[PDB]
């Protein structure tokens, strides 16, 4: 297992939808990448300027809504890519 | 020194100069990096000279058995060659690996003269080739 | 459903009008693309420094006027696109 | 000894994988600079605005995933390379 | 003698290493200048946002590891090159 540290958040990003809205096949740019994953495990929490700690909101269990850019990076965990990403790159939780 | 030839006849000089010498080459299209090379890939000689133009490796250690299927290995070049300057090239190399290389030069007061005794000279380089490979009557 | 966190807010803009002031239908790059929107879901409150959250403005309901930047997303759902944005993006709410 | 001040870490990243998910000799750029070290030293800890100081959430003894980038220093030191980095550069703690 | 304001230090840079790890002489842009340094004056203190000062880790007389940038700047003292450079720029101290 792997816990990362204070408003770090690791997910796995869904699989890209190949058929849209009907039986249309798309292939190549057209599938972008997925914007919703599955979160795996949460950081402790942020850091105030006084000094404590708050829990994070998102919970492990909740697939979530993230925008992908400089802050997200990309690991290579047990043959499988997973993303670490700050809780300000979760955009919403889904249900 | 700087490796002799240009491009693919420098690497194969290079490589004859390895098995010669009975050392590696150190390339990045094998797989290999200068940090990581040891006294193991370096080769060995005797004597070394080198002069303003000229480089000259003296009694290499090598065993004579990867020197002969080298040399082999270009005889078969050989054996597949068209044009004469490909194959004067080769047997320079072969020359180089197993035989030696003697200049015979041509003296003569003035350039006419020269210019005969070196036509002259060239002819018998010939014909002796050619007897010695084929027979006399 | 979705629910957004802290202080970001989803809009479904509007659409552009076709006849300006009358009848003249304008085609073309002439109908700059709508600012306004309806607020579908709103977050729970931006985190203060101290730690304690504040309730947000602007209530599920009503019509809000913004600006359209790098930090607003565009996020499709339920086959219906939808826009994400914090509140510091809302400028005004209409009535 | 060396030991760093206030928030930083120094880490000695592990030898690039070369075999991957088989037999499969890597050589070239593929073989990319190793994101994973075991922590050496850890600072006292982050000074905060008020005054006082918080211990760092990383001990002596873990192996840690680190984002590379301009804050990372390099640095030689007793004939092994070893890194100086801030805390705010780690990722995540393994197991 | 001179003695730095708030949160500056003053460090001799190391001369520069030419035998290195054996009989190998270096000379030329291969061997980088040393980062290495002696402290000789320590400022009072650093100025937080409520008014009090908080003093200096690096105390007269350590052996120190800095970072040099833009805000490290050399200047002439008795005709011997020292570097004037705040406190943050120091990274570890050996021993």
């Amino acid at each position: 297992n792997i816990r990362p540290l204070h408003d770090r958040v690791i997910v796995k990003r869904k699989e890209v939808e190949t058929k849209s809205a009907g039986g249309i096949v798309l292939t190549g740019s057209a599938a972008a990448k997925s914007t919703r994953g599955e979160v795996l495990a949460v950081g402790n929490g942020r850091i105030l300027e006084n000094g404590e700690v708050k829990p994070l909101d998102v919970k492990v269990g909740d697939i979530v809504i993230f925008n992908d850019g400089y802050g997200v990076k990309s690991e290579k965990i047990d043959n499988e890519e997973v993303l670490i990403m700050s809780e300000s790159d979760i955009l919403a939780i889904v249900e | 020194v700087k490796a002799p030839g240009f491009g693919d006849r420098r690497k194969a000089m290079l490589q004859d100069i390895a098995t010669l010498t009975g050392g590696t080459v150190i390339s990045e299209e094998i797989g290999m990096e200068l940090e990581k090379a040891t006294l193991e890939d370096l080769g060995q000689a005797k004597r070394v000279v080198i002069n303003k133009d000229t480089t000259t490796i003296i009694d290499g250690v090598g065993e004579e058995a990867a020197i002969q299927g080298r040399v082999a290995q270009i005889r078969q070049q050989i054996e597949e060659a068209t044009s004469d300057y490909d194959r004067e090239k080769l047997q320079e190399r072969v020359a180089k690996l197993a035989g030696g290389v003697a200049v015979i030069k041509v003296g003569a007061a003035t350039e006419v003269e020269m210019k005969e005794k070196k036509a002259r000279v060239e002819d018998a380089l010939h014909a002796t080739r050619a007897a010695v490979e084929e027979g006399v009557v």
